[PDB]
């Protein structure tokens, strides 16, 4: 009942990728809703370390929907947050601008 | 460290056979892993892992104690774990949720009505809800129900879980005593060992002194379940406190629970509900054109023998077996309570 | 009620007689610095840790409460309410 449902579902299906490229496809959309109930389904096998780099983008691209998403999935911040991780959280360019340097 | 003294957990000190592969033994590990008495030879011993679970993971932060047990731990002594040890007040309503191992999923309209419907009644009375606890099966909806409930209000409905040890996925991750040890709810879909359900907020986990083998929660469960209902409640009128055995789906197994549970003294009542698929819309087909019980006609016999011949794929003999077992259950139609999926039952 | 703080603050390390006899109390400080120099400030509750779980777990729960009641004013509040309706009318 939707065509804005059904041109986005057709470009993940149309792709036809494993889940880390169609998860990064809606990253750079910052669509959630298509996120949800398609990418992250039941039975959807997700390659080992694919939710971890995703999460790595998700932070640097200021997208809090999406780090609920995961997180929810997953991808624990006990095991996800190590040393070199954070450096280049603070090191990031992509974003909002920052007072920091 | 009385759990440390009072349980015992059963471990794999035995002859390690070849069986089919040379790996897989009776225990059911890899031989090089491995470390009842039938060729596991197994050794009872105080319990290596009994504490707090962090389930680190899916959000929803959710503490959890986990007590490693036995399948000849006694349930008296199982009680004094759950109300001094554990803080537990004897529940008014124990609401056991017998069903499905492998997962099945429900109609949108049933998955919400048996959400608010298993929470509701567990919060009002205060119950301990005794499902399995692996996130697989009916067991993945119950946690999917509390995931709904804890995210809209505050009662914490005690869901005490005895689910196996022997098949609960990163069981090495969670051997310590009194120690909180964190949990990933992550499942590797390759890993035929399954992720506790991390919304329970207790685990009975059952050893039988295996690997990859269901079966010492089956006599844990009942054995439980019976010393509950002995116990009884504080109304002083002689009441021993309900026990209700709401069953949703179900393998061709828990049919026979069913007969256990109604044919058991006293007739701990069934609330197999309808719309959901496989052993519970055949009771409830069953429950429909009874009669007097096992009073069906013998089309609507042959009509049930296809249906356990084709949901569940048995044999034309073992669907005639089944339907011994079904028309034994539903003599005591009476306390097989069917709820109707939205129509007109309750 | 903010400057109470400074209050209690400095006169619990200031110094015990009064500032007629303080010259005894410094005299004090002064042998006690010089034989400690030749061989934090607050008040803090120092907790342990068992009780560290408790006070922690206590403040995990005041997070599920507020967010709670949060969401409930908003979704119970007449601005929402009709917000609501008008959407579900329009459906």
């Amino acid at each position: 009942q939707d065509i804005d449902l059904a041109i986005l579902t057709a470009l993940l299906k149309g792709a036809n990728a494993s889940a880390p490229d169609q998860l990064s496809l809606a990253l750079a959309w910052n669509r959630v809703d298509i996120a949800r109930s398609q990418i992250f389904i039941y039975g959807q096998q997700w390659p080992v370390g694919s939710l971890e780099q995703a999460m790595l983008d998700a932070l640097v691209l200021d997208r809090v929907d999406f780090v609920k998403l995961l997180i929810e999935n997953g991808v624990s911040m006990h095991r996800f947050l190590t040393i070199s991780r954070l450096e280049e959280l603070y090191n990031t360019r992509h974003g909002p601008s920052n007072t920091l340097y | 460290s009385w759990i440390e003294r009072a349980f015992y957990k059963r471990e794999c000190v035995h002859i390690i056979p070849s069986t089919k592969d040379p790996h897989r033994c009776c225990c059911g590990r890899l031989i090089g892993q491995h470390v009842w008495s039938i060729s596991k030879h197994t050794q009872l011993s105080p319990t290596d892992a009994f504490g707090t679970i962090e389930f680190q993971g899916g959000g929803h932060s959710n503490k959890a104690m986990y007590v490693r047990v036995s399948f000849d731990t006694k349930p008296d002594l199982l009680l004094h774990l759950m109300t001094k040890e554990w803080q537990l007040e004897l529940p008014k309503l124990l609401i056991s949720v017998h069903g499905g191992l492998q997962n099945f999923e429900l109609q949108p309209k049933l998955k919400q009505v048996f959400g608010k419907g298993l929470i509701k009644a567990a919060m009002t009375t205060g119950a301990w809800i005794f499902t399995g606890g692996v996130n697989t099966g009916v067991i993945r909806h119950v946690g999917d129900a509390l995931k709904d409930h804890a995210s809209k209000s505050r009662g914490k409905i005690c869901t005490i879980g005895i689910a196996p040890w022997g098949i609960v996925e990163n069981q090495e991750d969670l051997i310590g005593r009194d120690v909180v040890r964190p949990y990933q709810t992550m499942s590797n879909p390759m890993s035929k060992l399954t992720v506790l359900n991390s919304m329970h907020s207790h685990f009975i986990l059952a050893d039988n002194g295996t690997t990859g083998k269901y079966g010492a929660e089956v006599k844990l469960r009942r054995q439980l379940e019976k010393h509950i209902s002995l116990q009884k409640i504080n109304t002083r009128i002689g009441q021993g406190v309900p026990v209700v055995a709401l069953i949703v789906e179900g393998g061709p197994n828990v049919i026979s629970i069913v007969l256990e549970y109604l044919r058991d003294t006293p007739p701990v009542p069934v609330v197999v509900c309808d719309g959901s698929g496989r052993a519970s819309d055949i009771l409830a087909f069953g429950h429909k054109y009874s009669e007097e019980g096992g009073l069906i006609n013998e089309s609507l016999r042959d009509q049930l023998l296809v249906t356990i011949q084709k949901t569940f794929t048995y044999t034309r003999t073992q669907a005639q077996h089944l339907f011994i077992i079904l028309m034994e259950c539903m003599k005591k139609k009476e306390l097989i309570t069917v709820f109707r999926m939205g129509s007109e039952g309750h | 009620k903010f400057q109470r703080y400074q209050l209690i603050m400095t006169f619990h390390e200031r110094p015990v007689l009064p500032p007629p006899l303080i010259i005894f109390s410094h005299m004090t400080m002064i042998f006690q610095h010089l034989c400690c120099r030749w061989r934090d400030y607050g008040l803090k509750l120092f907790i342990t840790d068992d009780e560290l779980k408790k006070v922690h777990d206590f403040e995990e729960q005041c997070i599920e409460e507020y967010f709670r009641e949060k969401d409930d004013r908003f979704n119970s509040s007449n601005d929402e309410r009709i917000r609501v309706t008008s959407e579900r009318v329009e459906n």
